[PDB]
């Protein structure tokens, strides 16, 4: 399921000397819990279309406790179309391996 | 066995006397100012006691978690991925204790830094220059409640499968592996704000798939310093794992 | 300045005016600095270049 | 104006400008098309000394390790050019071979 | 945590190598090449280590 | 600093520059114990923190109620 | 010798060598010169009009 | 010329033609030593160089001092 170009956006943001702290605080804040990521959906939908349109990367690919609620609790547009694709391949492939 | 610092963890009729849960932040209304006397009354270098969520038996599984960790992400970074821990009880210190969110004069839906000072939120929010709105924020303090102590390491040591239950030493028959438990992994921080993140986190290399020199060498400045005072510890295989760990 | 003094010569300025812009080339002048000494040939033997 | 008039980018020359248009300014203040190309300048220039380390052994002889030896990149005998920050009084006192 | 991470990196000098971290950036022939002994004998077993 | 994160940059006394505020009188009925005057003052701004916390989502569960049928089609009768 | 002091945070010499003696006269194919600068000279052009 | 920079083609005398400044007053005060008159006015010139650049950056940190909390705060209860 995983195309070459979506590796081309995930080692990016492995190797951005820019990358945002506060993707941190959140994910600190979060700690991976169903009913407070419902809390900041809000929130975390801004900061990854403030962090596409800067650049060509893609944010919170830190841990599986948010990439998971992005995919299967959005289902929206909040995230633009084209990095929302990115998301769903992730999970496209890891459903696949298992 | 879980080895929960000194003491261990044998049965699950023990599960109270060692492990700690919090449920949902609504069914938690009463007990709630409870939470908070734990924070500063109790001593968290020998609390012995652990911090998670409920578990869902019907929500997750854990190859679908094991394949994110161990397979995906090593290859796609390289292995540039360093444990971090999370000084939490300072985190909220930021983001309550502003000024533009204290005040309620100040309009909910405005942006932030029309309003916020000379700090680390101007300086945090100048990293991703997001605009929030002030209720975004607002709710960010609300997870203040709910949330957990200082990030705490507990190794697991399991007996092997009887296919393997052949060693030398009586030891040799169990093999172990470390959780961290309400840490979370990481890239390299920009070294823009590294002032900042050091006013927040602090790594904890402790997992051969995590324990990378040249991420923790952002993390905080003494282990910049070890990487330029011996040069032989910039690669993810050499690099020293404290044996506490 | 004084050519017969330093760790680069005459011939890699040599080198460097007729290059060409292939990425290649880039990896040509780094495994260029390879310093020709005795300790170093231990390094180049073990992984055969 | 210069990436938007002609299709070339400027600040090429120098290190510093090169370096810190990577970490600060990550704002659309200078646009997309032009920050990728700055950021494949130094996301390809740490990943040579990565494989420079690959060649260098894990091994030391005495207080100097064999990285210090092998390469020219590494050694720290050999300065960059150009000096803003005074690299002088660090190579006193870290080098055993008499500056 | 964070004082375990800084009772053992504090004042460190000398770094050690395991035995098994010094065999994995080895390449296929010079832990067959005889001059290597201490990474060539413990090498005993296909399963074990 | 060995065993603690370094101390964050923040501007110092929130309660003497706005309030006008009712927790700030919740701030005070925290006692001072055995604890130092500037021990004390690091403790109450803790204190603020946990408050201002449980204010806000108490003011956000009102918020996410949901709309109402009988106020709502009243309204609408006009 | 007036230069600004070193900190040891910003300080990269494998990464600045990599740049100015491998891939800037490369790139340039060996078209670089060392420029020289007055500067109040500087500013008397840029402030005092 | 061949051991100095060629000399800028700038108008000349500005201080005849706005001031007004108190700083111009402050060129004054420089002594003039044993230069002579034209030299006077060169060295004259490169004074109030500094002295620009001085009263640009003390008004600079006055500019990224930030905003503050109390007297913002007061004038938002309007």
């Amino acid at each position: 399921v995983i195309d070459q170009l979506t590796i081309d956006v995930i080692q990016e943001t492995a190797f951005d000397p820019a990358y945002p702290l506060f993707c941190y605080v959140i994910e600190a804040m979060i700690h991976g819990q169903e009913e407070k990521f419902v809390m900041n959906m809000p929130l975390i939908a801004l900061v990854i279309q403030t962090y596409w349109v800067n650049s060509g990367k893609l944010a919170f690919v830190n841990s599986y406790h948010m990439v998971r609620f992005i995919c299967t609790h959005m289902g929206n547009g909040s995230i633009p179309k084209e990095a929302h694709g990115h998301y769903r391949k992730i999970l496209g492939e890891l459903i696949a391996l298992e | 066995i879980i080895k929960i610092g000194d003491q261990n963890y044998d049965n699950p009729q023990n599960r109270a006397t060692f492990i700690n849960l919090r449920g949902r932040m609504e069914d938690l209304v009463n007990n709630l100012v409870n939470i908070y006397q734990t924070r500063v009354n109790e001593d968290h270098d020998e609390r012995h006691v652990l911090d998670v969520a409920p578990l869902d038996e019907n929500d997750y599984n854990p190859v679908l978690e094991k394949l994110f960790y161990y397979v995906l992400m090593p290859v796609c970074s390289n292995g540039h991925m360093c444990g971090m821990g999370v000084d939490y009880q300072n985190v909220a210190l930021t983001l309550t204790y502003n000024g533009p969110v204290f005040a309620d004069v100040v309009n909910a839906q405005d942006d932030i830094l029309l309003h916020l000072e000379n700090g680390t939120l101007k300086d945090i929010l100048q990293a991703g220059d997001i605009r929030p709105t002030v209720d975004m924020i607002r709710v960010l303090c609300t997870s203040f409640l709910t949330c957990p102590f200082v990030t705490q390491a507990a190794r697991v040591i399991t007996k092997r499968d009887p296919a393997q239950s052949f060693a030398t030493h009586e030891y040799g028959k169990d093999v172990a592996q470390t959780v961290l438990v309400n840490g979370f992994g990481a890239f390299a921080v920009a070294d823009r704000s590294r002032e900042a993140a050091e006013t927040m986190f602090y790594p904890v290399p402790f997992n051969k798939l995590y324990a990378d020199p040249l991420v923790a060498a952002t993390l905080h400045p003494l282990l910049a310093n070890y990487v330029t005072r011996l040069p032989n510890q910039r690669n993810a295989v050499v690099f020293n794992v404290p044996s506490n760990l | 300045m004084a050519e017969y003094e330093e760790w680069h010569k005459s011939p890699v300025a040599a080198y460097a005016a007729s290059c060409q812009a292939t990425p290649g080339a880039i990896s040509a002048m780094v495994s260029m600095h390879q310093k020709l000494s005795a300790p170093s040939f231990i390094c180049q033997a073990k992984h055969r270049m | 104006t210069y990436w938007v008039n002609s299709g070339k980018l400027a600040f090429v020359n120098s290190y510093h400008m090169v370096r810190f248009i990577c970490t600060h300014m990550g704002n659309g203040s200078i646009p997309k098309e032009a920050h990728g190309h700055y950021r494949k300048i130094l996301g390809e220039l740490i990943a040579l000394e990565q494989a420079l380390l690959k060649l260098a052994g894990h091994e030391t002889v005495g207080r100097t390790p064999i990285t210090h030896l092998v390469s020219a990149l590494l050694d720290p005998h050999l300065l960059p050019p150009f000096a803003y920050h005074d690299v002088f009084t660090d190579l006193m006192q870290k080098s055993s071979r008499q500056p | 945590l964070f004082r375990t991470f800084h009772q053992y990196y504090m004042g460190k000098n000398v770094a050690f190598v395991p035995d098994v971290a010094q065999k994995a950036l080895v390449t296929t022939e010079d832990l067959l090449h005889p001059t290597s002994h201490r990474l060539l004998r413990l090498e005993v077993h296909p399963f074990f280590d | 600093s060995n065993f603690k994160v370094r101390d964050p940059v923040i501007q110092e006394r929130l309660d003497h520059d706005y309030a006008h505020h009712p927790l700030v009188a919740r701030m005070n009925t925290l006692d001072q114990g055995n604890m130092s005057q500037a021990e004390y003052l690091v403790q109450k701004r803790h204190y603020l923190v946990f408050l201002i916390a449980h204010h806000y989502y108490e003011a956000y569960l009102r918020r996410m109620g949901g709309i109402q049928r009988r106020d709502h089609l009243q309204t609408l009768r006009d």
